[PDB]
Protein backbone atom coordinates (compact mmCIF):
# COMPACT_ATOMS: atom_id res chain seq x y z
CA UNK A 1 0.00 0.00 0.00
CA UNK A 2 2.45 3.26 -1.56
CA UNK A 3 0.76 6.18 0.09
CA UNK A 4 0.70 9.15 -2.61
CA UNK A 5 2.31 12.41 -1.63
CA UNK A 6 1.02 15.37 -3.94
CA UNK A 7 2.33 18.94 -3.21
CA UNK A 8 0.23 21.34 -4.83
CA UNK A 9 1.84 24.92 -5.78
CA UNK A 10 0.37 28.12 -7.55
CA UNK A 11 2.86 27.62 -10.28
CA UNK A 12 3.11 23.52 -10.14
CA UNK A 13 2.18 19.96 -9.23
CA UNK A 14 4.42 17.54 -7.85
CA UNK A 15 3.17 14.26 -7.16
CA UNK A 16 4.46 11.13 -6.98
CA UNK A 17 4.93 8.03 -4.47
CA UNK A 18 5.86 8.01 -0.71
CA UNK A 19 9.50 6.47 -0.02
CA UNK A 20 10.51 7.75 -3.47
CA UNK A 21 13.19 10.80 -3.73
CA UNK A 22 12.09 12.77 -5.77
CA UNK A 23 8.54 13.88 -7.31
CA UNK A 24 7.98 11.48 -10.64
CA UNK A 25 5.19 13.79 -11.87
CA UNK A 26 5.67 17.33 -12.27
CA UNK A 27 3.59 19.68 -14.42
CA UNK A 28 2.14 23.16 -14.65
CA UNK A 29 -0.94 23.68 -11.84
CA UNK A 30 -2.94 25.10 -15.26
CA UNK A 31 -6.66 23.99 -16.46
CA UNK A 32 -7.81 24.86 -19.97
CA UNK A 33 -11.55 24.87 -21.54
CA UNK A 34 -12.35 24.94 -24.62
CA UNK A 35 -12.94 28.58 -25.99
CA UNK A 36 -11.12 20.13 -20.07
CA UNK A 37 -7.35 20.05 -20.42
CA UNK A 38 -4.54 20.03 -17.67
CA UNK A 39 -0.70 20.99 -18.12
CA UNK A 40 1.21 20.13 -20.97
CA UNK A 41 -2.12 18.95 -23.53
CA UNK A 42 -3.56 22.33 -22.40
CA UNK A 43 -0.81 24.45 -23.66
CA UNK A 44 -0.77 22.45 -26.67
CA UNK A 45 -4.31 23.48 -27.02
CA UNK A 46 -3.71 27.11 -26.57
CA UNK A 47 -5.20 28.36 -29.21
CA UNK A 48 -8.38 27.06 -28.65
CA UNK A 49 -9.17 26.85 -25.09
CA UNK A 50 -8.87 29.59 -22.35
CA UNK A 51 -6.38 28.90 -19.29
CA UNK A 52 -6.82 29.34 -15.22
CA UNK A 53 -4.19 28.95 -12.51
CA UNK A 54 -6.80 26.94 -9.61
CA UNK A 55 -4.15 28.14 -6.70
CA UNK A 56 -3.37 31.70 -5.91
CA UNK A 57 -0.57 32.92 -4.14
CA UNK A 58 -0.65 29.56 -2.37
CA UNK A 59 -4.39 29.36 -1.84
CA UNK A 60 -7.00 27.11 -4.10
CA UNK A 61 -9.23 29.68 -4.99
CA UNK A 62 -11.16 27.45 -7.88
CA UNK A 63 -12.11 24.21 -6.52
CA UNK A 64 -13.75 23.14 -10.16
CA UNK A 65 -10.77 23.19 -11.88
CA UNK A 66 -8.78 22.24 -8.39
CA UNK A 67 -10.97 19.01 -8.85
CA UNK A 68 -10.15 18.73 -12.72
CA UNK A 69 -6.12 19.44 -11.01
CA UNK A 70 -6.44 16.03 -8.75
CA UNK A 71 -8.22 13.90 -11.02
CA UNK A 72 -5.50 14.58 -14.56
CA UNK A 73 -2.73 13.95 -11.03
CA UNK A 74 -4.32 10.46 -9.72
CA UNK A 75 -5.58 9.61 -13.41
CA UNK A 76 -3.75 10.49 -16.07
CA UNK A 77 0.05 11.24 -14.47
CA UNK A 78 0.69 8.72 -11.32
CA UNK A 79 -2.16 6.81 -13.35
CA UNK A 80 -2.99 5.66 -9.89
CA UNK A 81 -6.36 4.28 -8.34
CA UNK A 82 -7.54 7.19 -5.51
CA UNK A 83 -8.61 4.20 -3.86
CA UNK A 84 -6.11 2.11 -2.99
CA UNK A 85 -3.68 4.48 -1.64
CA UNK A 86 -3.46 6.99 1.35
CA UNK A 87 -2.78 9.97 0.19
CA UNK A 88 -0.80 13.07 1.81
CA UNK A 89 -1.56 16.55 0.42
CA UNK A 90 0.25 20.25 1.43
CA UNK A 91 -1.28 23.08 2.55
CA UNK A 92 -0.28 27.09 2.83
CA UNK A 93 0.47 28.09 6.40
CA UNK A 94 -2.68 29.38 7.89
CA UNK A 95 -4.84 28.03 5.05
CA UNK A 96 -8.18 28.70 6.21
CA UNK A 97 -10.36 26.00 7.66
CA UNK A 98 -12.61 25.73 5.20
CA UNK A 99 -10.70 25.13 2.13
CA UNK A 100 -8.74 22.50 4.57
CA UNK A 101 -12.73 20.42 4.80
CA UNK A 102 -13.11 21.22 1.28
CA UNK A 103 -9.80 19.93 0.67
CA UNK A 104 -11.06 16.52 2.69
CA UNK A 105 -14.40 16.68 1.34
CA UNK A 106 -13.13 15.98 -2.06
CA UNK A 107 -10.72 13.55 -0.94
CA UNK A 108 -12.63 11.06 0.41
CA UNK A 109 -16.04 11.62 -1.62
CA UNK A 110 -14.94 12.12 -5.05
CA UNK A 111 -12.04 10.10 -5.34
CA UNK A 112 -12.69 7.64 -2.20
CA UNK A 113 -8.91 7.64 -0.69
CA UNK A 114 -8.68 5.07 2.32
CA UNK A 115 -6.55 7.79 4.30
CA UNK A 116 -5.75 11.64 3.84
CA UNK A 117 -3.54 13.96 5.60
CA UNK A 118 -2.67 17.94 4.64
CA UNK A 119 0.50 19.07 6.06
CA UNK A 120 2.45 22.48 6.57
CA UNK A 121 4.28 22.69 3.56
CA UNK A 122 7.31 24.73 5.64
CA UNK A 123 7.25 21.82 7.55
CA UNK A 124 7.89 19.86 5.48
CA UNK A 125 11.09 21.19 4.16
CA UNK A 126 12.51 21.73 7.24
CA UNK A 127 12.33 18.30 8.10
CA UNK A 128 13.86 17.39 4.35
CA UNK A 129 17.01 19.84 5.74
CA UNK A 130 17.20 17.31 8.42
CA UNK A 131 16.22 20.21 11.09
CA UNK A 132 13.24 20.23 14.10
CA UNK A 133 14.35 23.78 14.58
CA UNK A 134 14.71 26.93 12.21
CA UNK A 135 12.81 29.60 9.72
CA UNK A 136 12.06 28.53 6.19
CA UNK A 137 11.59 30.54 3.84
CA UNK A 138 9.62 29.09 1.02
CA UNK A 139 9.09 31.35 -2.00
CA UNK A 140 7.66 29.81 -4.92
CA UNK A 141 5.78 31.23 -8.41
CA UNK A 142 3.04 32.37 -6.39
CA UNK A 143 3.83 33.61 -2.95
CA UNK A 144 6.64 33.70 -0.41
CA UNK A 145 6.04 33.02 3.04
CA UNK A 146 8.54 33.34 6.67
CA UNK A 147 7.89 30.26 8.81
CA UNK A 148 9.79 29.64 12.12
CA UNK A 149 9.53 26.46 13.68
CA UNK A 150 11.13 25.23 17.07
CA UNK A 151 11.45 21.33 17.93
CA UNK A 152 9.30 20.72 15.53
CA UNK A 153 6.30 23.37 16.11
CA UNK A 154 5.47 25.82 13.76
CA UNK A 155 5.31 29.47 15.78
CA UNK A 156 2.30 30.64 14.04
CA UNK A 157 1.61 34.14 15.28
CA UNK A 158 5.43 34.76 13.69
CA UNK A 159 4.23 33.68 10.01
CA UNK A 160 4.97 36.09 7.48
CA UNK A 161 3.19 36.45 3.83
CA UNK A 162 4.27 38.46 1.09
CA UNK A 163 2.15 38.07 -2.39
CA UNK A 164 5.56 38.09 -4.21
CA UNK A 165 7.18 35.35 -6.01
CA UNK A 166 8.52 33.54 -9.50
CA UNK A 167 5.85 34.53 -11.55
CA UNK A 168 6.04 38.39 -10.46
CA UNK A 169 9.80 38.07 -11.58
CA UNK A 170 8.93 36.01 -14.62
CA UNK A 171 6.86 39.53 -16.21
CA UNK A 172 9.11 41.66 -14.73
CA UNK A 173 12.26 39.79 -16.42
CA UNK A 174 10.21 40.22 -19.23
CA UNK A 175 9.60 43.82 -18.99
CA UNK A 176 13.24 45.02 -18.44
CA UNK A 177 13.41 42.93 -21.22
CA UNK A 178 12.10 45.44 -23.64
CA UNK A 179 15.02 47.82 -22.90
CA UNK A 180 17.88 46.28 -25.20
CA UNK A 181 14.89 45.92 -27.61
CA UNK A 182 13.58 42.69 -27.13
CA UNK A 183 10.13 41.88 -27.56
CA UNK A 184 8.76 38.67 -25.80
CA UNK A 185 4.60 39.24 -25.78
CA UNK A 186 3.00 35.25 -26.31
CA UNK A 187 2.77 33.08 -23.26
CA UNK A 188 5.14 30.51 -25.61
CA UNK A 189 7.44 33.95 -25.43
CA UNK A 190 6.22 33.82 -22.09
CA UNK A 191 7.84 30.99 -21.28
CA UNK A 192 11.01 31.36 -23.09
CA UNK A 193 11.66 34.61 -20.56
CA UNK A 194 10.75 32.04 -17.50
CA UNK A 195 13.45 29.83 -18.86
CA UNK A 196 15.85 32.89 -19.14
CA UNK A 197 15.25 33.62 -15.58
CA UNK A 198 15.90 30.54 -14.37
CA UNK A 199 19.28 29.92 -16.42
CA UNK A 200 20.70 33.10 -16.90
CA UNK A 201 19.93 35.01 -13.87
CA UNK A 202 21.82 35.43 -10.26
CA UNK A 203 21.54 37.93 -6.83
CA UNK A 204 23.83 40.20 -6.70
CA UNK A 205 26.18 40.49 -3.26
CA UNK A 206 26.30 44.37 -3.95
CA UNK A 207 23.14 45.54 -6.08
CA UNK A 208 24.83 48.76 -6.67
CA UNK A 209 28.38 47.39 -7.10
CA UNK A 210 27.15 45.04 -10.06
CA UNK A 211 24.99 47.56 -11.29
CA UNK A 212 28.54 49.78 -11.72
CA UNK A 213 30.14 47.05 -13.20
CA UNK A 214 27.49 46.06 -15.84
CA UNK A 215 27.40 49.65 -17.18
CA UNK A 216 31.63 49.49 -17.04
CA UNK A 217 32.53 46.44 -18.59
CA UNK A 218 30.57 43.42 -20.41
CA UNK A 219 32.07 40.86 -18.24
CA UNK A 220 28.47 40.46 -16.91
CA UNK A 221 26.87 39.58 -20.10
CA UNK A 222 25.19 36.30 -21.29
CA UNK A 223 24.11 35.03 -24.35
CA UNK A 224 20.82 33.12 -24.73
CA UNK A 225 19.93 30.90 -28.01
CA UNK A 226 15.86 31.22 -28.45
CA UNK A 227 14.18 27.85 -29.80
CA UNK A 228 13.64 29.73 -33.27
CA UNK A 229 17.91 30.06 -33.23
CA UNK A 230 18.23 33.81 -32.25
CA UNK A 231 20.55 34.49 -30.25
CA UNK A 232 20.36 37.14 -27.82
CA UNK A 233 22.82 39.12 -25.00
CA UNK A 234 21.63 39.89 -21.33
CA UNK A 235 23.82 42.21 -19.00
CA UNK A 236 22.57 44.43 -15.73
CA UNK A 237 18.91 42.31 -16.42
CA UNK A 238 20.90 39.12 -14.83
CA UNK A 239 20.43 40.63 -11.42
CA UNK A 240 17.82 43.20 -11.68
CA UNK A 241 15.31 40.47 -12.05
CA UNK A 242 15.65 38.68 -8.70
CA UNK A 243 16.95 41.90 -6.98
CA UNK A 244 12.61 42.66 -6.41
CA UNK A 245 13.10 39.86 -3.86
CA UNK A 246 15.14 42.42 -1.78
CA UNK A 247 13.72 45.80 -3.24
CA UNK A 248 9.94 44.88 -4.11
CA UNK A 249 9.41 48.56 -5.16
CA UNK A 250 11.41 47.63 -8.58
CA UNK A 251 7.66 46.07 -9.27
CA UNK A 252 5.77 49.20 -7.27
CA UNK A 253 5.27 46.89 -4.65
CA UNK A 254 5.06 48.43 -1.27
CA UNK A 255 6.29 45.91 0.93
CA UNK A 256 9.77 44.77 3.13
CA UNK A 257 12.32 42.82 0.94
CA UNK A 258 12.73 38.87 1.36
CA UNK A 259 15.45 39.82 3.82
CA UNK A 260 13.38 42.25 6.17
CA UNK A 261 10.76 40.10 6.68
CA UNK A 262 12.69 37.41 7.42
CA UNK A 263 14.08 39.54 10.25
CA UNK A 264 10.47 40.81 11.09
CA UNK A 265 9.77 36.76 11.61
CA UNK A 266 12.21 36.00 13.63
CA UNK A 267 11.66 39.17 15.93
CA UNK A 268 8.47 38.23 16.78
CA UNK A 269 9.62 34.73 18.43
CA UNK A 270 10.42 34.40 22.22
CA UNK A 271 13.95 35.99 22.52
CA UNK A 272 15.34 32.80 23.84
CA UNK A 273 14.93 30.82 20.26
CA UNK A 274 15.69 33.58 17.78
CA UNK A 275 19.52 32.70 18.14
CA UNK A 276 18.63 28.65 17.11
CA UNK A 277 16.58 30.86 14.08
CA UNK A 278 19.06 32.82 13.17
CA UNK A 279 21.44 29.99 12.87
CA UNK A 280 19.31 27.99 11.00
CA UNK A 281 17.39 30.06 8.08
CA UNK A 282 16.27 27.19 5.13
CA UNK A 283 15.18 28.05 1.63
CA UNK A 284 12.95 26.34 -0.01
CA UNK A 285 10.67 27.05 -2.80
CA UNK A 286 11.92 27.58 -6.77
CA UNK A 287 12.16 31.10 -6.47
CA UNK A 288 15.27 30.57 -3.62
CA UNK A 289 17.36 28.82 -6.22
CA UNK A 290 19.08 31.87 -7.92
CA UNK A 291 22.62 31.82 -7.40
CA UNK A 292 24.32 34.07 -4.95
CA UNK A 293 20.58 34.84 -3.13
CA UNK A 294 21.84 32.99 0.30
CA UNK A 295 25.27 34.85 0.19
CA UNK A 296 22.89 37.95 -0.70
CA UNK A 297 20.82 37.16 2.40
CA UNK A 298 23.73 36.23 4.76
CA UNK A 299 24.82 39.54 4.05
CA UNK A 300 20.90 41.40 4.37
CA UNK A 301 20.78 39.76 7.74
CA UNK A 302 24.18 39.98 9.35
CA UNK A 303 23.30 44.01 8.65
CA UNK A 304 20.02 43.53 10.93
CA UNK A 305 21.12 41.11 13.19
CA UNK A 306 23.97 41.92 16.35
CA UNK A 307 27.45 41.65 15.13
CA UNK A 308 28.25 38.73 17.48
CA UNK A 309 25.08 36.69 15.95
CA UNK A 310 26.00 33.01 14.27
CA UNK A 311 23.85 33.43 11.06
CA UNK A 312 23.48 30.65 8.59
CA UNK A 313 21.63 30.02 5.69
CA UNK A 314 20.80 26.57 4.46
CA UNK A 315 20.03 26.22 0.56
CA UNK A 316 19.38 22.57 -0.46
CA UNK A 317 20.38 22.08 -3.80
CA UNK A 318 16.72 20.36 -4.32
CA UNK A 319 14.92 22.80 -2.62
CA UNK A 320 12.10 22.90 -5.82
CA UNK A 321 11.29 20.15 -4.17
CA UNK A 322 11.88 20.21 -0.64
CA UNK A 323 8.27 19.65 0.35
CA UNK A 324 7.49 17.30 -1.44
CA UNK A 325 10.72 15.18 -0.48
CA UNK A 326 9.85 16.15 3.28
CA UNK A 327 6.45 14.76 2.53
CA UNK A 328 8.03 11.55 1.20
CA UNK A 329 9.90 10.91 4.40
CA UNK A 330 7.08 11.86 6.50
CA UNK A 331 4.66 9.45 4.84
CA UNK A 332 7.20 6.84 5.09
CA UNK A 333 7.13 6.47 8.51
CA UNK A 334 3.93 4.67 10.39
CA UNK A 335 3.58 6.43 13.29
CA UNK A 336 2.79 10.12 10.89
CA UNK A 337 0.75 7.77 9.08
CA UNK A 338 -1.34 6.74 12.14
CA UNK A 339 -2.42 10.22 12.71
CA UNK A 340 -4.09 10.23 9.16
CA UNK A 341 -7.82 10.20 8.45
CA UNK A 342 -9.27 7.43 7.44
CA UNK A 343 -12.53 7.13 5.07
CA UNK A 344 -14.33 5.41 7.91
CA UNK A 345 -13.41 8.47 10.30
CA UNK A 346 -14.33 10.79 8.07
CA UNK A 347 -17.86 8.93 6.89
CA UNK A 348 -18.57 9.72 10.74
CA UNK A 349 -17.19 12.87 11.61
CA UNK A 350 -17.59 14.73 8.31
CA UNK A 351 -15.20 17.45 6.90
CA UNK A 352 -14.50 19.16 10.55
CA UNK A 353 -12.08 15.78 11.19
CA UNK A 354 -9.17 17.71 9.88
CA UNK A 355 -8.75 20.31 12.82
CA UNK A 356 -8.45 17.33 15.49
CA UNK A 357 -6.01 15.10 13.39
CA UNK A 358 -3.99 17.56 10.55
CA UNK A 359 -1.36 19.35 12.23
CA UNK B 1 -2.41 22.64 21.02
CA UNK B 2 -4.03 19.97 23.73
CA UNK B 3 -5.65 18.34 20.90
CA UNK B 4 -2.69 18.26 19.04
CA UNK B 5 -0.18 17.69 22.05
CA UNK B 6 -2.95 14.34 22.58
CA UNK B 7 -2.77 13.41 18.89
CA UNK B 8 0.81 13.36 18.43
CA UNK B 9 1.25 11.89 21.85
CA UNK B 10 -1.00 8.88 20.90
CA UNK B 11 1.19 8.50 17.67
CA UNK B 12 4.44 8.31 19.69
CA UNK B 13 2.71 5.38 21.44
CA UNK B 14 3.10 3.18 18.18
CA UNK B 15 6.49 3.12 18.11
CA UNK B 16 8.00 0.13 19.74
CA UNK B 17 12.17 1.85 20.02
CA UNK B 18 10.95 4.29 22.73
CA UNK B 19 9.56 1.33 25.15
CA UNK B 20 11.13 1.38 28.10
CA UNK B 21 13.34 4.76 27.06
CA UNK B 22 14.48 7.28 29.81
CA UNK B 23 13.77 4.90 32.41
CA UNK B 24 17.14 5.38 34.13
CA UNK B 25 20.21 7.25 33.93
CA UNK B 26 22.57 6.70 30.66
CA UNK B 27 22.70 6.99 27.12
CA UNK B 28 20.31 4.77 24.82
CA UNK B 29 21.09 4.86 21.32
CA UNK B 30 19.09 4.26 18.02
CA UNK B 31 20.10 4.44 13.73
CA UNK B 32 17.95 5.10 11.41
CA UNK B 33 17.60 2.08 8.86
CA UNK B 34 15.75 2.26 6.27
CA UNK B 35 12.92 4.69 7.83
CA UNK B 36 13.36 2.69 10.83
CA UNK B 37 14.09 3.68 14.53
CA UNK B 38 16.72 0.84 15.34
CA UNK B 39 18.23 0.11 18.88
CA UNK B 40 22.14 0.15 18.76
CA UNK B 41 23.28 -2.71 20.47
CA UNK B 42 25.17 -1.65 23.72
CA UNK B 43 28.30 -3.09 22.65
CA UNK B 44 28.34 -0.70 19.83
CA UNK B 45 27.68 2.47 21.87
CA UNK B 46 29.71 5.15 20.81
CA UNK B 47 30.53 4.24 17.44
CA UNK B 48 28.62 6.12 14.71
CA UNK B 49 28.36 5.08 10.91
CA UNK B 50 29.36 8.36 8.35
CA UNK B 51 26.98 7.55 5.90
CA UNK B 52 24.07 7.08 9.04
CA UNK B 53 21.91 8.96 11.17
CA UNK B 54 21.33 8.42 14.67
CA UNK B 55 19.33 9.03 17.99
CA UNK B 56 21.14 9.48 21.17
CA UNK B 57 18.50 9.92 24.07
CA UNK B 58 20.89 11.35 27.15
CA UNK B 59 18.81 10.56 30.56
CA UNK B 60 20.70 12.39 33.98
CA UNK B 61 19.51 13.97 36.77
CA UNK B 62 19.50 17.88 36.86
CA UNK B 63 21.34 20.26 39.01
CA UNK B 64 17.41 21.10 40.70
CA UNK B 65 16.89 17.79 42.00
CA UNK B 66 19.14 14.74 42.18
CA UNK B 67 16.46 11.90 42.57
CA UNK B 68 14.83 13.47 39.10
CA UNK B 69 15.22 12.19 35.86
CA UNK B 70 15.93 14.95 32.97
CA UNK B 71 16.64 14.39 29.55
CA UNK B 72 18.69 15.48 26.45
CA UNK B 73 17.83 14.53 22.78
CA UNK B 74 20.47 14.83 20.39
CA UNK B 75 20.26 13.61 17.03
CA UNK B 76 23.58 12.88 15.51
CA UNK B 77 24.14 13.35 11.23
CA UNK B 78 26.92 11.87 9.40
CA UNK B 79 28.69 13.73 7.07
CA UNK B 80 27.43 10.97 4.47
CA UNK B 81 24.33 10.28 5.43
CA UNK B 82 21.38 10.27 3.14
CA UNK B 83 18.12 12.64 3.28
CA UNK B 84 15.76 10.27 3.96
CA UNK B 85 17.68 9.32 6.91
CA UNK B 86 18.47 12.57 8.26
CA UNK B 87 14.88 14.09 7.63
CA UNK B 88 13.50 10.97 9.90
CA UNK B 89 16.10 11.33 12.37
CA UNK B 90 14.72 14.51 12.80
CA UNK B 91 11.07 13.73 13.27
CA UNK B 92 11.34 10.79 15.54
CA UNK B 93 13.68 13.14 17.61
CA UNK B 94 10.41 15.07 17.75
CA UNK B 95 8.02 12.25 18.39
CA UNK B 96 10.73 11.08 21.06
CA UNK B 97 10.33 14.50 22.93
CA UNK B 98 6.92 14.30 22.60
CA UNK B 99 6.87 10.64 23.86
CA UNK B 100 8.54 12.15 27.10
CA UNK B 101 6.40 14.78 27.69
CA UNK B 102 7.81 17.93 25.63
CA UNK B 103 10.63 17.41 28.71
CA UNK B 104 13.75 16.11 26.40
CA UNK B 105 15.47 19.33 25.07
CA UNK B 106 16.60 18.54 21.24
CA UNK B 107 20.42 18.89 20.38
CA UNK B 108 21.14 18.43 16.03
CA UNK B 109 24.24 17.22 15.54
CA UNK B 110 26.76 16.75 13.02
CA UNK B 111 29.41 14.86 12.69
CA UNK B 112 32.98 17.04 13.37
CA UNK B 113 30.58 19.89 15.15
CA UNK B 114 29.34 18.19 17.52
CA UNK B 115 28.37 20.31 20.79
CA UNK B 116 30.48 19.35 24.12
CA UNK B 117 26.87 18.13 25.54
CA UNK B 118 27.19 15.65 23.20
CA UNK B 119 30.74 15.05 23.07
CA UNK B 120 30.50 14.29 27.28
CA UNK B 121 28.49 11.61 26.80
CA UNK B 122 31.69 9.59 25.72
CA UNK B 123 35.13 8.75 27.46
CA UNK B 124 34.96 6.67 23.36
CA UNK B 125 33.38 8.47 20.38
CA UNK B 126 34.64 6.81 17.05
CA UNK B 127 33.58 7.57 13.64
CA UNK B 128 33.27 4.31 11.42
CA UNK B 129 33.46 4.23 7.68
CA UNK B 130 30.17 3.02 5.77
CA UNK B 131 26.21 2.86 6.66
CA UNK B 132 23.36 1.28 6.20
CA UNK B 133 21.85 2.22 2.48
CA UNK B 134 19.29 4.46 2.00
CA UNK B 135 15.96 3.88 2.23
CA UNK B 136 14.78 5.93 -0.90
CA UNK B 137 13.59 4.73 -3.75
CA UNK B 138 15.93 6.65 -6.46
CA UNK B 139 13.76 7.93 -8.98
CA UNK B 140 15.81 8.21 -12.80
N1 LIG C 1 16.79 27.90 -11.18
C1 LIG C 1 15.75 28.74 -10.98
N2 LIG C 1 15.94 30.08 -10.93
C2 LIG C 1 14.93 30.94 -10.73
N3 LIG C 1 13.65 30.56 -10.57
C3 LIG C 1 13.31 29.25 -10.60
C4 LIG C 1 14.36 28.24 -10.81
N4 LIG C 1 13.75 27.04 -10.79
C5 LIG C 1 12.42 27.25 -10.59
N5 LIG C 1 12.17 28.57 -10.47
C6 LIG C 1 10.85 29.21 -10.25
O1 LIG C 1 10.18 28.66 -9.12
C7 LIG C 1 8.76 28.80 -9.31
C8 LIG C 1 8.06 27.48 -9.02
O2 LIG C 1 8.59 26.90 -7.84
P1 LIG C 1 7.67 26.06 -6.82
O3 LIG C 1 7.21 24.76 -7.47
O4 LIG C 1 8.40 26.01 -5.51
O5 LIG C 1 6.41 27.05 -6.64
P2 LIG C 1 4.87 26.63 -6.46
O6 LIG C 1 4.70 25.77 -5.23
O7 LIG C 1 4.32 26.19 -7.80
O8 LIG C 1 4.28 28.09 -6.16
P3 LIG C 1 3.95 28.67 -4.69
O9 LIG C 1 4.88 27.95 -3.75
O10 LIG C 1 4.26 30.14 -4.86
O11 LIG C 1 2.49 28.35 -4.50
C9 LIG C 1 8.56 29.28 -10.74
O12 LIG C 1 8.36 30.70 -10.71
C10 LIG C 1 9.88 28.99 -11.40
O13 LIG C 1 10.13 29.87 -12.51
CA1 LIG D 1 4.77 25.66 -3.10
CA1 LIG E 1 23.09 5.53 5.40
CA1 LIG F 1 11.17 19.35 24.22
NA1 LIG G 1 5.71 16.98 -16.36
Amino acid sequence: TTALVCDNGSGLVKAGFAGDDAPRAVFPSIVGRPRSYVGDEAQSKRGILTLKYPIEHGIITNWDDMEKIWHHTFYNELRVAPEEHPTLLTEAPLNPKANREKMTQIMFETFNVPAMYVAIQAVLSLYASGRTTGIVLDSGDGVTHNVPIYEGYALPHAIMRLDLAGRDLTDYLMKILTERGYSFVTTAEREIVRDIKEKLCYVALDFENEMATAASSSSLEKSYELPDGQVITIGNERFRCPETLFQPSFIGMESAGIHETTYNSIMKCDIDIRKDLYANNVMSGGTTMYPGIADRMQKEITALAPSTMKIKIIAPPERKYSVWIGGSILASLSTFQQMWITKQEYDEAGPSIVHRKCF
Amino acid sequence: TELEKKVKLEASQHEDAWKGAGKQVGVEIWRIQQFKVVPVPKKHHGSFYTGDSYIVLSTYHPKTNPDKLAYDVHFWLGAFTTQDEAGTAAYKTVELDDYLGGLPVQYREVQGYESERFLSLFPGLRILDGGVETGFHHVE
